[PDB]
């Protein structure tokens, strides 16, 4: 249902519903045209499937797939009230994310009992529209980049953190006591935290003049988490719908 | 505070809601008073 | 007010310290109080919308009466001890101050199940007694010996 | 390996109390 | 002077040993206790 | 060891001057700001923010000095924030807003002297732990 | 050594004392109970509070006239929540700053509105909303005096 | 889950399955108890009479 | 990092980062931890102090009370785990 | 009745929840549809329901 | 006069207070005495009404 | 998953009213003595 | 004769191996599922995030656990005090990454003792005892009751009961002491007196009554062998035991009616329990022990530790390290 319709219900009948994931359709395809200076009041980004990279074997050759795999945090990935001015260089429509709730714990299960927890975020995006009007079959594209999963005041069960908690693991005094303690252990005991980089496409689709509010299709392929460095990230593809609002 | 009339009785009030509890007691007393026949 | 975009910075789990989305999508305050998530109070109402807190309301529309009530409370919460030394169970005691929502809890809970322990005994009692073997059993027609072994 | 013995250990004790239930002494007067 | 005190225990006083001479009077004159 | 003439004894103003509190002044003070002040400054620490605290170092370092009483009752007639830029007088209890917060509808000039003595007298007893924290 | 019978045959201490319910010589204790005094020193019962209520009531003026916008669109929630979030310190202004009888008695009208007002919206029923907003608006821009 | 809910049949098809089973019961308790009006007994928890 | 090589400019010493330390680090400087310090922690990494007083909005008297303790300042190569707690170190 | 009364038309009842702040107020329109009123009865005990 | 008014009240019930339940029991001892107890009861319900009287009015 | 919500609220319903039916059946009268 | 009636029959029959009954109809299903969900999670249950930081946990023994490490983690902190069966989640997968086993079985396990208890009063009724048993039984069901689904109720959360274990167990105690201050709390101090007391009492029971016991065997026989099922006649001497009772502490203190002493016997631990879990059922909702931090002063105004700010600090070094990563704000609320 459109954003005109969900603002007639009120808190209480929403509650429980799970429809505050969900995210309004646009009807009446038009276009916008914006004036340069506006900016998207509100962008709402919501994953419909996802998948992760995986090798399969089909008749006795494996290759790079993307396999499916269910969420198991029950509603929380969705993504809403994203911020952004929209800007023309050439007579591109770019828009370049400032602010609102962009990033979205979530932990996606693999086939086998595989559990791989990733951060689905839109930061520091640079989006380059194929002109200007949103209008129907518009295209933006563009990269962003992922923060670390855990930030430095994680502490691991052992009590190791970057920027508080143990240097070493406590519980092994005799890995100490030899001229080259902790080392095999020293991949673990230190704790690094580096940025990753996701590309993100979007399609527009049927868009609203009268109300200023556009839809479409993206698809985004975003980098996993990494344990601090312990393991190796995977690779993370999403797709689904979005919608957003340009104030002008 | 009580109205200005009863502040001179407020010391009977701030006995007044613990009497129930020793009703109980009396009941002991009396039953030791007949022997707990 | 120091100048923090809320809604963007995420907490020591990558969650979000601030806010967080419900397990039914709804956007609620993050941290352990993510557990409460159903309340509904008079002044934190305003600043709910249909799809849960409204964010352009928190960045803008904030009354100071609004802060001072969440202030308030925060300094006045059920908790404390049998003497009432108020606060937490390490705080030392200079506040003296328990809230009577738990003392009614507490009571009435106690005599909620004292009662439903009443009700057991003369459930009992009353049965036994309206079937007549509520003194012994009988030493001359023992059930026990009137009925198949096994 | 040892989720085998913990689990054997487990499913004989629960074993030596059905015995214990359905196959004893019968008491008689 | 807590004159307070002086008024808080003696009420408590009365109140504590009327009952008891309650009794009293009822074992005194033998009655149906 | 008592809380003798020595230990009693306080900067009264910016200047330095010092006064003396009377051991009645401790008292009502004690009690006053644990009825009031209490419940969010207990142990001289603020409960709802953490950052500006009631020890006498912290007081040293506003804006204007808050570690003598006058500055204090000052305070109490009229708070400002940590740099003075602005008065937070309807987000803090004060005489300013009387209306908004009832407590302070009676409290009278001895009763701020006398709260703003025992602020200052604190420190000087315990010495680490006005403001410590749970570690001390 | 240092007693302390119930302030009866002893004295006061920097702390230990409690029977007292006096021994203070300050004044008056409200009540034996009470560290705080009565309402006669520092803070005035009408100063200057009555210019911030004023500042309030014409705020509040401010944010009724813009409930029509929100009612002409289907929204129900902001009316509930724009009479809510500023209109709370305009209860206890108003009903602080009326003196006379017909204020008291207008302001109650005022009140009946604005109740009017809510459960209307409650119900989603466009006509009373608007018709409650408009008694809200003439009483309140009528309470000006 | 939260949403309130008489009871909580959310689709017709649960209440109208949960019903034949109290259904059923009645039916089974009704084959012995059926056609009784009278027979008071005025005891203290006797009920002896079938 | 097991050993993040400025430590003592995160708070402790009389020397304090501008790209790494949280706002309770400001507060040895009087006037300036409430609509100062905020703006300098609000704001994205810097290459040398001078970059401060292009910071958008920067009102003056914020920039004479900056330039008051600009000694004390320095700045160094920011670093994630800390840059993203600069608003709230964790610690009360 | 005589609480319903109260609230009603003798003064009515302090309603935290009423525009302005809470303050008393009469309950001019109470809610008398059985499905709204028995839902309370009939809803789950667990949380989210109460 | 309320403060004292009352003050009566309460020695009157006191004082009947003391021998209501000592009357009651001892076998017999009422109905020999019933006359003075409804004649201190009405005495008790006059204060009562007086007291009230006396708050209304002095408000 | 409609499906095993039907069978659970079926097996509850089941032996609830098994045991709300056993106990109207005249327990009371179920007893040593008669 | 209807088919209804043969069945209550056989249902009430007490010539059954083991007591069916119509409190069996609710026993048995339910127990039975919860051991069962119980068994196989014990075994087999993935890790469940309990703090709902995303940071699971593992419980079962197929995931590196032992015996006393292993335990079924309660449902997430997210969830709450929401309900959640089987199928209001998306996948049973899902079900396991949230903790809803540890609600099945706790709801199940509930439902079964309270059965257990009307299990055990209808079999009283029908041998034609004294119907009491099941009032003391009622004790170990209100504790069980306590801090399985009280506690939860008071605290908001699901994830605030009991962990279904041994080390579980442990951790829950410990932060009960750091968050509430139990020892301090009279009820526990209550509880310990009974507990202590009932073993006590036991022991000396056993030891009087196997002490006196008449001379009915040789020495090369197990002297139980003496007593004889369904005797006539009491096979210990009553007078020996109240004797050497009366000479080893005082003649006036001592039972004789033995009806009374076993009277006091079920008494003692029985209220202890109930005692015990009105002080867990009082302190969910935050009424904590005695707080005796800094109450000695001298003169001047320092503080002079007593035993109590000791406890103080060990409960402030355990409150500091619980759940280190769910913390975002300075109280604990
Ligand atoms: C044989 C084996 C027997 C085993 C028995 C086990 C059961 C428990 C037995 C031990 C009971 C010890 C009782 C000690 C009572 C006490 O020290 O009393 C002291 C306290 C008061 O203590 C004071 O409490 C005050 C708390 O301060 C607070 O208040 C102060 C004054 O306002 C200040 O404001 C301060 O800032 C503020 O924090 C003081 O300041 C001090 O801290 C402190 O001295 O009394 C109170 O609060 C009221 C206490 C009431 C009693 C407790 C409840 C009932 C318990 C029944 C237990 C038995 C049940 C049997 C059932 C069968
Ligand atoms: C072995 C020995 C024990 C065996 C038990 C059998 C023997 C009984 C021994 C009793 C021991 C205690 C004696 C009574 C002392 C008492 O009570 O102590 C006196 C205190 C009264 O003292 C006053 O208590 C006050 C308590 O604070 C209260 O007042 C403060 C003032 O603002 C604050 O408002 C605070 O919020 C509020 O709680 C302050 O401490 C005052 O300074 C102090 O004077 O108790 C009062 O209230 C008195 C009235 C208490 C009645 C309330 C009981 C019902 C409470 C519900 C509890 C249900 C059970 C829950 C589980 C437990
Ligand atoms: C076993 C399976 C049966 C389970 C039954 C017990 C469940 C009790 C429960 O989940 O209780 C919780 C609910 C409370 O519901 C709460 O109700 C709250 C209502 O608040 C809402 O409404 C409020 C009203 O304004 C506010 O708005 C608040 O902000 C808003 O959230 C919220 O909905 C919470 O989420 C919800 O948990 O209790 C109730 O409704 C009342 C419960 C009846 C009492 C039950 C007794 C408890 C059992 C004790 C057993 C003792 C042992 C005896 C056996 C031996
Ligand atoms: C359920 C009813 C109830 C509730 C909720 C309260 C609650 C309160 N009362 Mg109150 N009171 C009650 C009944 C109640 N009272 C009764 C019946 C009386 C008459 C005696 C009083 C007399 C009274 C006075 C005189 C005062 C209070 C005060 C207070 C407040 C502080 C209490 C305190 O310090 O705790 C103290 C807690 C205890 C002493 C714990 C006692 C626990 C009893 C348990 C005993 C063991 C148990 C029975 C063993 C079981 C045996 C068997 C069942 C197996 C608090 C709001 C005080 C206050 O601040 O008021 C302004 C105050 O001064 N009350
Ligand atoms: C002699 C004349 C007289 C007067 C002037 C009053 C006046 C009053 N009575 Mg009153 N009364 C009287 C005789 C009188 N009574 C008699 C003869 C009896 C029977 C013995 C009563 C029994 C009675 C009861 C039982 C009550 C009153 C109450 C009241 C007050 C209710 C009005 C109110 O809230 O105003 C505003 C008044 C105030 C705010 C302060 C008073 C009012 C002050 C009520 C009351 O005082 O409640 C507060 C109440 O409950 N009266
Ligand atoms: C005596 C038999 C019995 C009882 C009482 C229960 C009871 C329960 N089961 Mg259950 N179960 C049973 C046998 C039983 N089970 C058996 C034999 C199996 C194996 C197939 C299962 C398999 C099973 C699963 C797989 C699940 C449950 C669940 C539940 C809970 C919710 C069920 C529900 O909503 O019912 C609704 C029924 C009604 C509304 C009808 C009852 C109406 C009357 C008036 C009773 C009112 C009660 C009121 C509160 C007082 C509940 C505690 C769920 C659970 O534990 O979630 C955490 C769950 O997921 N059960
Ligand atoms: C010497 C020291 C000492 C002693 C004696 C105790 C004694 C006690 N503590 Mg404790 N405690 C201590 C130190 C001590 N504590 C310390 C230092 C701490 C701080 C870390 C605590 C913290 C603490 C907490 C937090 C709790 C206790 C509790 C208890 C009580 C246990 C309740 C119990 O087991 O019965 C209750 C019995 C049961 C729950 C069993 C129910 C059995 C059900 C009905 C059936 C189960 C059937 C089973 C599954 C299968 C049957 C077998 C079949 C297969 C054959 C008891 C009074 C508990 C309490 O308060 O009681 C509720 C409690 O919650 N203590
Ligand atoms: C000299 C040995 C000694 C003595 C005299 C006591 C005496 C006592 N202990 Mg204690 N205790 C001891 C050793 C001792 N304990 C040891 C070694 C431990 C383990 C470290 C404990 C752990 C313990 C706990 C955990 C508790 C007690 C409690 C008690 C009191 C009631 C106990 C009771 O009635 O039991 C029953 C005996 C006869 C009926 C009583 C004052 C309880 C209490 O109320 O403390 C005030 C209580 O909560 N004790
Ligand atoms: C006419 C008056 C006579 C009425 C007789 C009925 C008395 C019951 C009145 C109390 C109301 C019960 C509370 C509602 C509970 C309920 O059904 O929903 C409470 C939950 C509702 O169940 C959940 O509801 C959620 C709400 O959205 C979702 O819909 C979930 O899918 C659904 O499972 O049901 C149960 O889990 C409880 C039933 C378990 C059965 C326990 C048997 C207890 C033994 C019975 C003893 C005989 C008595
Ligand atoms: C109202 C009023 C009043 C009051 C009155 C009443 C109503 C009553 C009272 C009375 C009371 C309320 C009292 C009581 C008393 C009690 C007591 C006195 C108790 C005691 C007891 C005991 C102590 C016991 C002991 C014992 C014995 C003897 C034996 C056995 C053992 C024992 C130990 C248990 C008055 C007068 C003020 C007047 C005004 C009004
Ligand atoms: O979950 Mn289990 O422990 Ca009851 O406090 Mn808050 O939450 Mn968590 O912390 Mn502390
Ligand atoms: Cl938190
Ligand atoms: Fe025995």
């Amino acid at each position: 249902l459109t954003k005109s319709q969900i603002n007639e219900l009120s808190y209480l009948q929403v509650k429980g519903t799970g429809l505050a994931n969900r995210c309004a359709e646009v009807v009446g395809e038009d276009s916008i045209k914006p004036k340069p200076g506006a900016k998207l009041v509100d962008m709402c980004i919501e994953p419909k499937a996802w998948a992760v990279e995986e090798e399969v074997g089909k008749a006795g050759k494996t290759e790079k797939k993307f396999v499916n795999s269910k969420v198991m945090t029950r509603q929380t990935y969705t993504l809403d009230a994203i911020e952004g001015p929209i800007t023309v260089d050439g007579g591109k429509i770019t828009f370049s994310e400032k602010e609102g709730i962009d990033y979205a714990a979530t932990t996606v299960q693999l086939p086998g009992g595989e559990r791989v927890p990733f951060l689905f975020t839109v930061k520091d995006l640079v989006a380059k529209g194929n002109g200007d009007t949103f209008k129907p079959g518009f295209q933006m594209g563009g990269d962003f980049n992922t923060p670390s999963y855990r930030t430095g005041l994680f502490l691991d069960p052992k009590g190791r953190g970057g920027t508080t908690g143990y240097d070493m693991a406590v519980a092994l005094p005799a890995l100490q006591l030899g001229e080259e303690g902790d080392a095999e252990l020293f991949g673990e005991n230190n704790k690094v935290f580096d940025i990753t980089q996701g590309r993100i496409e979007m399609e527009v689709n049927k868009v609203n003049a009268e109300d200023s509010e556009i839809g479409g299709v993206f698809v985004a392929t975003q980098l996993s988490d990494t344990d601090m460095g312990s393991k190796t990230p995977k690779k993370v593809l999403t797709k689904g719908i979005f919608y957003a609002k340009v104030e002008q | 505070k009580l109205p200005e009339a009863y502040a001179f009785l407020n010391p009977i009030v701030d006995v007044m809601p613990v009497i129930p509890v020793l009703f109980f007691l009396l009941a002991f007393v009396w039953q030791a008073a007949v022997s707990f026949r | 007010r120091l100048g923090a975009n809320v809604s963007s910075a995420q907490g020591p789990t990558g969650l979000g310290k601030y806010l967080m989305r419900s397990p039914s999508g709804e956007i609620i305050f993050g941290g352990e109080t993510m557990r409460f998530w159903d309340l509904r109070a008079p002044w934190v109402e305003p600043l709910r919308g249909p799809n849960g807190l409204d964010i352009n309301k928190i960045k803008n529309d904030i009354q100071p009466w609004q802060e001072r009530r969440a202030a308030e409370y925060m300094t006045h919460a059920p908790l404390g001890s049998l003497n009432s030394v108020g606060g937490v169970a390490t705080e030392i005691n200079s506040v003296n101050y328990v809230s009577p929502r738990s003392w009614l809890c507490c009571s009435h809970f106690f005599l909620a199940f004292f009662f439903l322990v009443g009700h057991w005994w003369h459930a009992g009692r009353a049965r036994a007694a309206a079937a007549g073997f509520e003194k012994g059993i009988d030493r001359d027609f023992e059930p026990v010996l009137s009925m198949t072994p096994l | 390996m040892e989720a085998l013995v913990y689990t054997f250990l487990l499913i004989g004790t629960l074993m030596v109390i059905f015995f214990a239930v359905f196959f004893r002494e019968t008491p008689r007067i | 002077d807590t004159r307070l005190l002086v008024i808080a225990a003696p009420v408590l006083v009365a109140a504590s040993w009327a009952l008891f001479n309650i009794g009293r009077l009822a074992i005194q004159q033998i009655q149906r206790l | 060891i008592d809380l003798d003439e020595a230990t009693r004894t306080v900067v009264v103003d910016n200047a330095g001057n010092t006064t003396v509190l009377t051991p009645e002044q401790v008292k009502r003070g004690k009690r006053l700001f644990n009825a009031t002040c209490g419940a969010c400054h207990v142990g001289g620490i603020t409960k709802t923010n953490p950052n500006v605290g009631l020890d006498p170092e912290a007081l040293s370092l506003a804006t204007p000095r808050r570690d003598n009483i006058n500055a204090l009752v000052d305070y109490i007639k009229n708070p400002t924030t940590y740099d003075g830029l602005e008065s937070i007088a309807e987000v803090h209890p004060s005489i300013k807003s009387a209306d908004i917060y009832p407590r302070m509808r009676s409290l009278t000039d001895e009763d701020l002297y006398s709260i703003a003595g025992h602020i200052m007298l604190s420190p000087k007893i315990a010495s680490e732990k006005w403001g410590g924290g749970k570690i001390y | 050594s240092v007693f302390g019978l119930i302030g009866d045959g002893t004295s006061y201490s920097e702390g230990a004392a409690y029977g007292t319910d006096q021994a203070d010589k300050l004044y008056s204790p409200y009540s034996v109970y009470s560290p705080e005094g009565e309402k006669s020193l520092y803070k005035p019962d009408s100063a200057e509070y009555l210019a911030r209520k004023k500042a309030v009531l014409a705020e509040t003026k401010n944010r009724l006239q813009k409930i029509p916008g929100y009612v002409d669109k289907k929204e129900w929630f902001n009316v509930k929540d724009e009479l809510t979030r500023y209109m709370y310190e305009t209860r206890g202004a108003v009903r602080s700053l009326s003196s006379s009888v017909t204020q008291k008695e207008k302001a109650e009208v005022f009140f009946r509105a604005l109740e009017d007002t809510y459960g209307a919206a409650t119900l989603k029923k466009g006509d009373a909303v608007k018709a409650s907003n408009d008694k809200a608006i003439a009483a309140l821009d009528a309470f000006t005096a | 889950a939260r949403f309130a809910n008489g009871k909580p049949q959310s689709i017709e098809a649960k209440y109208i399955m949960r019903s034949p089973a109290e259904w059923d019961r009645f039916m089974r308790f009704m084959d012995r108890y059926a056609e009784a009006n009278g027979l008071g007994f005025s005891s203290x928890x006797x009920x002896x009479x079938x | 990092v097991i050993d993040y090589e400025n430590i003592g400019y995160l708070g402790g010493s009389s020397i304090v980062d501008i790209n790494n330390a949280n706002i309770r680090a400001y507060l040895k400087m009087p006037g300036m931890y409430p609509t100062v310090a905020g703006k300098i922690v609000s704001h994205g990494p810097y290459s040398g102090v001078s970059d401060l007083y292009k910071i958008p909005g920067l009102s003056s008297a914020e920039a004479d009370v900056i330039k008051k303790y600009e000694s004390r300042l320095t700045a160094k190569t920011p670093s994630p785990d800390y840059v993203i707690d600069r608003i709230n170190n964790g610690l009360y | 009745f005589l609480l319903v009364i109260k609230a009603m038309y003798l003064g009515g009842v302090y309603d935290t929840w009423a525009p302005g702040g809470g303050d008393v107020r009469y309950i001019t329109t109470p809610t008398l549809n059985p499905i709204v009123i028995f839902g309370y009865v009939f809803r789950s005990p667990f949380g989210g329901d109460g | 006069m309320i403060t004292a008014l009352t003050a009566l009240f309460v020695l009157v019930s006191l004082a009947l207070v003391v021998t209501v339940p000592v009357a009651l029991a001892t076998p017999g001892e009422w109905e020999t005495s019933k006359d003075q107890f409804n004649k201190i009861f009405q005495l008790w319900v006059g204060l009562v009404v007086a007291i009230a009287t006396a708050d209304g009015i002095s408000t | 998953m409609l499906t095993l919500k039907i069978l659970v609220y079926t097996t509850v319903i089941f032996f609830v009213s098994l045991f709300i039916f056993g106990f109207l059946s005249s327990d009371p009268s179920r007893n040593p003595n008669r | 004769v209807s088919l209804w009636e043969r069945f209550c029959a056989w249902i009430t029959s007490t010539e059954n191996r083991l007591y069916i009954g119509w409190f069996g109809c609710l026993m048995f299903p339910t127990l039975l599922t919860a051991t069962s969900c119980f068994i196989i999670a014990f075994i087999a249950a993935p890790p469940v995030d309990i703090d709902g930081i995303r940071e699971p946990v593992s419980g079962s023994l197929l995931y590196g656990n032992n015996i006393i490490s292993g335990a079924v983690v309660p449902s997430s902190n997210a969830i709450g005090m929401h309900f959640y069966p089987i199928w209001e989640a998306a996948s049973v997968d899902e079900w396991l990454y949230n903790g809803g086993p540890y609600q099945l079985i706790v709801l199940h396990f509930l439902l079964g003792v309270s059965a257990y208890m009307g299990r055990e009063w209808e079999l009283s009724y029908r041998l034609g005892m004294r119907p009491w048993i099941f009032v003391a039984f009622s004790a170990p069901v209100a504790a069980a009751s306590a801090v399985f689904l009280v506690y939860p109720i008071g605290q908001g959360s699901f994830s605030d009961g009991m962990p279904l274990g041994i080390s579980g167990t442990f951790n829950f105690m410990l932060v009960f002491q750091a968050e509430h201050n139990i020892l301090m709390h009279p009820f526990h101090m209550a509880g310990v007196a009974g507990v202590f007391g009932g073993s006590l009492f036991s022991a000396m029971h056993g030891s009087l009554v196997t002490s006196s016991l008449i001379r009915e065997t040789t020495e090369n026989e197990s002297t139980n062998y003496g007593y004889k099922f369904g005797q006539e006649e009491e096979t210990y001497n009553i007078v020996a035991a109240h004797g050497y009772f009366g000479r080893l502490i005082f003649q006036y203190a001592s039972f004789n009616n033995s009806r009374a002493l076993h009277f006091f016997l079920a008494l003692w631990p029985v209220v202890g329990i109930w005692i015990t879990a009105m002080g867990i059922s009082t302190m969910a909702f935050n009424l904590n022990g005695f707080n005796f931090n800094q109450s000695v002063v001298d003169s001047q105004g320092r503080v002079i530790n007593t035993w109590a700010d000791i406890l103080n600090r060990a409960n402030l070094g355990i409150e500091v390290m619980h759940e280190r990563n769910a913390h975002n704000f300075p109280l604990d609320l």
